[PDB]
């Protein structure tokens, strides 16, 4: 039927071209949009008709209804709001136009409108068209709403069917822009410079990742899509550009799941003479003024488990919770932790791994000291960070490019900020010393030749540079994604994708 | 001139972010 | 020398770092910008100490100067300023300790300055230091005042060279610009992905990567084009999207396979629309960055002559056909006869009388832009409007309304490069069928630069796209124009260099 | 009189609390001083308006004119000093607010006033606002310019006697 639909129409719109009638024309001239007309006119009474005043408008058509031979209601979308068409015979060009308009046009066609602005007897406001032009057939059977389309798959395979029938979804991808737009606001009038590095490199850096490989043609060898921009950015403070950002893309080969694409968005920014306290502040400012500036409050609905299980109000009202990772996580287990630094030491290695064991907290090989930590910390800590909450002074081992706690042993100045159990924010006091950066590379590196595949490659190029001076520095980076899905109550990040990525169909 | 739009931003003044800020000092009056 | 330096530099550094004196201190708190210290005390008169005021300041060192035993001075640089440090024992917190930090401090260090606001006799502004700390040592031989040097380290580039800066500030300044026009005028920004199963939009080779947990290859982008257009599809009117393609082609003076470029998308506009537009954008621009509307190119570098570009609206239009003819001295065939092997013929018969190279495979589309590089984009030297391309290099735009033959395409050139592209969008999905396909067999057949056949976006186009003009700009190339660069390297910070 | 006006007063206080605009606020950011502002902008020409500069002050309000119908001069005092506030519907948030809290405000009452830096044509030195904020009202009659009453209320002897 559809499929007949489809034959029926298409050979139609055909005969259009065939007869010279032209259903697909270059340039109609828009005189208003529709939320303008429905601002303007709204103060209309019932039975009003502004035969003086003549108006082009255009749409979609959602829903075609005859009322008898001459009249016709026709419901025309754009922009998330409606306008209804009411032609009538009597004030359209001729009858003869109007019978053959009507006979031409279905639900979905793309159409232009001349009339007046009026508003029927039960109220509703309309359009009252002298001539009505075809700007665009809709070929297929459109959808609508009672059938369709809430199927996921077909909603990401196809979002230009999802954003014509469900009104929710073009508002998530606004809220999504207002997110961007609020945070390069906020750093520009900090000082901020927006800058562009490479988003292909020799050696992928700044984060712990599969990355994707790809081959260049110019220079005959393959490159990596970065996973991280950081070690370019502190490269530029080196060069004394003392506040850079940048919202881009990364790229990470890994698993798809609700918090989890490969190619996602981030902010990323690198501050001069700044520290991890100072981060901290900037982030709730940031963070909370964001929310309460978009949503209109500080207290944003979630639906941790989709709109069949619980809701919960998450309150970004500041100062946000601060807990310490090791001290906070011993707590939780009821017992004392090894004391871990730089080296991968097995005896600790042993005693978390039996703490996992324990627990059953899984931990997919390699169970190194660091995977270990984290899944324990992922079970323990990470589950009661409802409402924003800093997660801080990660041990060494977890974070190679953070600088050592100036007053925490085997510690370091980091934190990340968990909102309803996930990590919206990465962020530290910058490890600035070349000598102690290299020792940590050396380690990852050992470690990769020893089986850890998401270890970081040693950056000799990178270190070259803190060798001419990195200031005191601290960076930061936020998953702007997963603050969409925070702030328009979607537990899945294809919601806040426009395209997500899919297998094939 | 193509038809007018609002911008998403509301349109009714310019973006205003909250930033971060710093108690005010006064002088040491023995100084 | 420089090998040595930095041996002896390491060795005291971790000497330093052996008795204790924390060389990487974590925090020093910084109270005014070296900007505003020059601004707030400029006023002085020289000779002016005001004890009671101290602050603290932080930059990089470039030069130290000792006067005697008992005065050191430092030019500390950062912001793209630079302030005197006038260091004497007699004003420093003790004697011993102003020795001590002396005997520490190198050129390129970072150090942090705590002390009050004064002027030498000379009328030089200056702080005097309660107290120097050092923030981070310069390891290596600071540089002082080839290319290459400049594009793989450009940090030390940056360092050195003012100016470098300058045409990053003016990149931000002309991508935030962009950005305000069109949320003004109603715009969405939006996201589309950069990694595709069929590249579109553009005639290019693509990269190629694998992506696991999907176990199926895929391409980088292109462009964004026909993502945006099913969104217009789906009822965004207007929609726009600064962000990284990806060529896999050659690097030059004006290409680089990763580059940045604005495309926006607009319902009920068509290509006269956009034209406005791009003016208004573009002079509005310039104007707002360098304070006119004219501005000064060298096109062969600084070694050659320069000239004032003048982007006063309303630019010059041309018609590719028209003024290919007039430039030739010669007919040629009709408009609605570009698709015939006699054209194609005739147009290879005309290059090969004229000497213009055109490569295998000697297509119409190839021989024609050919053509069109040797007789007419040299002559656009003011912004130039190049309009009216054929459809057989313009699969993607709509048939021209009274041009047979034609497209409502244009393509705005600067200095005889290419700064935008544009077009009236075809939105009869029939057509745009039958102009893939015929991409797609020319693909087949060998010819690497036909486009692949897309699916969905066909399918989505049959759904209805309202009437639509669209339109692309290179982000790096006018930022070479406004910053007077003639290399695209001056204005991507970490170019792609063979290693 | 003064005991009238303490009614009135006290009155569209409550009123302005039930209606919630809170009259109280908990916090305002004070970015300079009243003594550093004076200081740091006195070499101002008449005429100059900072447009670029926004700044945060605050202090009691002495003396209140209107001139016209959208522009109105507040004294405002701290610190021993005193500095101008120049407000003009034209440079503030809007006009409606404009008109909302010139009608609020009244002589004695502590306010906060976001603004830029400036000069009028005579030559004194001024703040124009974007937008002012009632910090604490006064709900007495200020007074203006025996020793028992300096004596028992030394916070009114303070606020009216530099010496
Ligand atoms: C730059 C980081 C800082 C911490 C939050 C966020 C983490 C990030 C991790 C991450 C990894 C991955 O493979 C795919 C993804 O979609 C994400 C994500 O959205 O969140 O952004
Ligand atoms: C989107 C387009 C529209 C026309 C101008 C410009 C063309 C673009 C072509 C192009 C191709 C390539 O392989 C590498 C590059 O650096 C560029 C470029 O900067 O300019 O941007
Ligand atoms: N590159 C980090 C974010 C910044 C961390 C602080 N330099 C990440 O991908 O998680
Ligand atoms: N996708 C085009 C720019 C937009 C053309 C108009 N839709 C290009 O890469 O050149």
């Amino acid at each position: 039927d559809p499929n007949q639909y489809y034959k029926i129409r298409s050979q139609a719109i055909h005969q259009l071209k065939v007869n010279g009638e032209d259903p697909y024309p270059h340039k109609f001239h828009v005189d208003i949009s529709l939320t303008d007309f429905i601002q303007k006119y709204s103060h209309l009474q019932p039975g009003d008709h502004l035969t003086d005043i003549t108006l082009k408008v255009a749409g979609r058509i959602h829903a075609k209804r005859a009322s008898g031979g001459k009249l016709i209601f026709y419901d025309l979308r754009g922009e998330g709001v409606k306008l209804q068409v009411m032609a009538n015979s009597r004030n359209y060009k001729s009858e003869e136009e109007f019978i053959h308009i009507n006979n031409k046009l279905r639900r979905g066609d793309i159409i232009g409108v001349q009339g007046n602005p009026g508003k029927t007897k039960k109220g509703e406001l309309s359009i009252i068209p002298y001539e009505i032009t075809l700007l665009s057939p809709c070929l297929h059977m459109l959808p609508h709403l009672h059938f369709g389309l809430k199927d996921k798959e077909t909603r990401y395979r196809q979002r230009y069917l999802d954003l014509i029938l469900n009104d929710f979804v073009r508002q998530k991808f606004i809220i999504r822009s207002k997110i961007i737009t609020y945070i390069r606001s906020f750093l520009d009038e900090l000082g901020f410079l927006e800058i562009e590095t490479p988003m292909m490199n020799i050696i992928p850096g700044g984060a712990v990742a599969k990355p994707f490989i790809t081959y260049h043609n110019e220079l005959d060898m393959n490159l990596y899509m970065r996973i991280a921009p950081e070690l370019y950015h502190k490269m530029l403070v080196v060069g004394g550009i003392d506040r850079v950002y940048e919202i881009g893309r990364q790229f990470r080969n890994e698993g798809i799941d609700l918090t989890h694409n490969p190619e996602f968005t981030t902010c990323e920014f690198y501050m001069a003479y700044a520290d991890y306290h100072d981060l901290m502040e900037i982030t709730e400012k940031m963070v909370s003024g964001m929310v309460k500036h978009i949503t209109g409050s500080y207290k944003v609905t979630y639906h941790p488990d989709g709109p069949e299980g619980q809701a919960y109000d998450v309150d970004f009202t500041p100062p946000f919770r601060r807990i310490n990772m090791v001290e906070e996580l011993e707590k939780a287990l009821g017992m004392k932790l090894p004391e871990t630094n730089l080296f991968e030491t097995e005896e600790t290695r042993k005693i978390l791994d039996d703490i996992c064991v324990a627990k059953a907290v899984e931990c997919p090989p390699p169970r190194t000291t660091a995977r270990l930590l984290d899944k324990l910390v992922g079970e323990f800590l990470e589950v009661t960070c409802i409402n924003p909450t800093f997660i801080c002074d990660h041990p060494q081992i977890m974070s190679p490019l953070a600088k050592w706690h100036r007053s925490k042993e085997g510690l370091t100045e980091r934190f990340e900020l968990f909102v309803m159990k996930k990590e919206i924010c990465n962020a530290y006091t910058e490890l600035n010393d070349p000598m102690r950066q290299r020792q940590l590379f050396e380690e990852q590196a050992k470690a990769k030749a020893a089986g850890d595949d998401e270890a970081m490659f040693i950056d000799e190029n990178f270190c070259t540079a803190l060798e001419y001076g990195l200031p005191p520095t601290a960076g930061w980076g936020m998953g702007i994604d997963r603050v969409a899905m925070f702030l328009t109550d979607s537990n899945n990040i294809k919601e806040v994708l426009l395209f997500p990525a899919m297998k094939p169909e | 001139p193509m038809y007018q739009v609002k911008p998403y931003h509301g349109g009714g003044a310019p973006l205003r972010v909250e930033l971060p800020t710093c108690m005010y000092r006064l002088p040491n009056v023995h100084g």
